[PDB]
RNA sequence: AGAGUGUAGCUUAAAAGCACCCAACUUACACUUAGGAGAUUCAAUUGACGCUCUGA
């Protein structure tokens, strides 16, 4: 019910959603987030963390990203969180690793999309 | 303060013979022609090698070895130059061929009074001589033969200082084209040297540090 | 350093064959290069 | 003129079919695997070697023109000219066999 | 009538007289990175923000 | 707005530069457009040395114009690539030379001529 | 002999981020994608290991 900001269409990305899943790809760490249009984060979850570093060959390859999808998604499942959108560029759409940490969420149980706002 | 002006030159030959190669780059040039043959697209050379025999095959049903065998006595023929004369010799330090795969740097005994020094080649400018002029001068003075070498610019290389009278040492850097290098067994004791008996007839502070522009490769 | 630019492969995909023919100009110089029908050495008359 | 020779040759169409077979193990995709890892650290312990190279010999000819130019303030003006025998400069490139 | 600016104004340092000396932006990514770190600086004028808003331990870790 | 301090915060065209002899004047020297000719009777070591020396020019911030090539020659094939140069100094014109210098493979040449 | 000292290239980063390299698309570059290598000199804020500058 309640509102997304609408506007903003000249400009990447749309702030138009609840909750967003934005992707951190760095030099050396692949790092997933779950924010609010506030920008408070709310779930993160990085590879700059012992907990899922130590279990990790590379902390960057296509199998940082989908561990880092299965551990994302399943500590949004216990924040009761189940729709983020993911609005990725063109090319990082078409990545294998993006690809891969999509159906890492959606296997999770995160849905990737959001329902629309009832007027 | 009077400073005794000194010039010198850091002479270069650049190697005509290519480097031998790392054992990792062995296996890498292997595998380049490994997967370099695994997407190329019919060479006629097997074209008339390997359809030419499955139809030999269906006339006595019913040459390429002759040019690989040409080929490979042909290469038994023409023995190659052999790229060490280097430690068949390995004492002929003023002669050009010492090594063939690295540079090659020109160095020479001076004795002084106070001093008895094994010195880079040097030479005494006037302010009237260009610095240069002063390096092309350094050129056909010392060796006394009829090279051929090659400057690059005014730009200097590597500057030592040294007093006991002022003074200064500049560093250039010359690259030798050709030399027609007369009677190579000169009473002078110029020597050639890779790299590492420049950390052996230099030692001082002014001389153990002229490698940093030495082109090391 | 004369092997960096010497570890190569053809960048194209429309290419044949071609083979480190051995190839001398007139000098009894040595260099590989590549060439159609195996050939193993070269000399320009 | 603009013509160039980057146009593929037209025999290079219709006889496709020596090598249609690309099958290899496990073992030698390991091989090649760390040939290209270890062949891209081989690599980048080349060029920080060239580039410790240009740095030092980068600081060594502009300490050398400061040196030239608060000793002799009439010959660093020019050390910075330019020659004009650089202009048909020339260097074929190395061989195995010396003639 | 020029009222001047009240802080820095923006693009003012990177702001030469030889940008091809100046080396670019070659992607959109690193124009995305930076682009959100002036986002989140806070600024002079009027913006968005303003209405809507041991050793052992390393050791034991390297080793492992 | 013209009168608010925020005026021209949005300006960006004189961000982009959006648009030949030497220039050797008096105490800043520079070299003009060069042409760096590498012909060889590979196609291999010549375009993968211009690779080597145009990532050399990137790596060392040289503006280099084109990297274009020349057409082959009926002879056996002799290969041409040009890699233009415009911009060096004193010290960088003997230790940018002495690299393509102490760099070549095997037997293809050089050329540091420069236009027309 | 003294002085300045000190994280991989750079950091008023605290084991990070940019830099860097190979492979692929590109004539090539560049982008992008797949990979790679990395470090807080050694002991108790302090001394001693390595570098730079000034000395003989």
């Amino acid at each position: 019910v309640a509102r997304k900001e609408r506007g903003w269409r000249t400009v990447f990305p749309s702030r138009e959603f609840w909750h967003r899943l934005r992707v951190i790809r760095t030099q050396h760490h692949v790092e997933a987030l779950v924010e609010h249009q506030n920008g408070k984060v709310v779930v993160s979850a990085s590879t700059r963390e012992w907990a899922i570093k130590k279990h990790l060959y590379s902390t960057r390859n296509v199998v940082a990203c989908e561990s880092i999808g299965r551990v994302l998604a399943q500590r949004c499942l216990e924040a009761g969180i189940n729709f983020m959108v993911y609005q990725p560029t063109p090319w990082e759409a078409a990545s294998d690793s993006m690809k891969r940490l999509q159906s890492a969420m959606t296997e999770g149980g995160v849905v990737l999309r959001e329902p629309q706002r009832i007027y | 303060s009077p400073w005794r002006l000194l010039g010198a030159l850091c002479l270069q030959r650049p190697p005509v013979v290519s480097k031998p190669l790392t054992p990792l780059q062995e296996e890498m040039a292997s595998l380049l022609q490994q997967i370099e043959i695994e997407r190329s697209l019919y060479s006629d050379h097997e074209l008339r090698a390997l359809d030419e025999n499955q139809r030999l095959a269906k006339k006595k049903a019913d040459l390429a070895q002759d040019l690989e065998d040409m080929w490979e006595q042909k290469f038994l023929q023409f023995k190659l130059g052999a790229r060490i004369t280097e430690a068949d010799e390995k004492n002929d330090r003023t002669s050009l061929n010492r090594k063939l795969d690295r540079n090659l740097v020109l160095l020479v005994r001076e004795k002084f009074g106070d001093q008895d020094v094994w010195i880079l080649p040097q030479a005494e400018w006037q302010p009237g001589e260009t610095l240069r002029g002063t390096a092309e001068r350094t050129l056909a003075t010392l060796s006394e033969n009829n090279m051929e070498a090659k400057f690059l610019g005014n730009a200097p290389c590597g500057h030592y200082t040294f007093k006991f009278l002022g003074a200064k040492v500049f560093f250039f850097k010359a690259l030798l084209l050709t030399g027609d290098f007369s009677q190579a067994g000169n009473k002078g004791h110029h020597v050639w040297v890779t790299k590492d008996e420049l950390g052996d007839y230099l030692k001082p502070k002014y001389l153990a540090q002229v490698r940093r522009f030495v082109s090391d490769l | 350093d004369s092997s960096r630019a010497s570890l190569t492969r053809v960048h194209r995909q429309a290419y044949a064959r071609l083979y480190p023919v051995l190839l001398v100009k007139q000098d009894g110089s040595t260099i590989h290069i590549r060439y159609r029908e195996p050939r193993r050495m070269l000399a320009m008359p | 003129i603009p013509i160039e020779d980057f146009i593929t040759p037209l025999k290079f169409l219709d006889k496709a079919r020596e090598r249609p077979q690309v099958e290899l193990t496990f073992e030698e995709t390991e091989r090649r695997a760390l040939l290209l890892k270890k062949w891209s650290l081989y690599k980048q312990q080349e060029r920080k070697m060239e580039r410790d190279t240009i740095r030092a010999m980068l600081e060594a000819q502009q300490e050398a023109l400061e040196e030239l130019q608060l000793e002799s303030p009439k010959l660093h003006a020019e050390a910075i000219k330019r020659d004009p025998n650089l202009f048909p400069f020339e260097k074929e490139g190395p061989h195995y066999t010396p003639p | 009538r020029r009222t001047p600016p009240l802080g820095p104004m923006p693009n003012s340092d990177i702001d030469l007289s030889n940008l091809e000396r100046l080396e670019k932006y070659r992607s959109f990514d690193r124009y995305r990175r930076r682009a959100e770190q002036e986002a989140q600086a806070p600024h002079w004028w009027r913006t968005y923000r303003e209405y809507f808003g041991r050793t052992q331990q390393l050791l034991e870790r390297k080793q492992a | 707005y013209k009168t608010k301090p925020t005026h021209g915060i949005g300006k960006y065209k004189h961000l982009i530069k959006a648009e030949v002899r030497a220039i050797n004047l008096g105490t800043d020297y520079e070299y003009g457009v060069l042409n760096i000719h590498l012909t060889a009777y590979d196609m291999t070591l010549a375009e993968s040395y211009a690779q080597y020396v145009h990532n050399l020019c990137n790596s060392l911030s040289i503006k280099v114009e084109e990297s274009y090539a020349m057409p082959t020659k009926t002879i056996l094939t002799t290969h041409e690539r040009v890699v233009q140069i415009s911009g060096l100094s004193a010290t960088f014109a003997e230790i940018f030379l002495e690299i393509i210098q102490s760099s070549l493979p095997e037997g293809v040449r050089l050329s540091v001529k420069e236009h027309t």
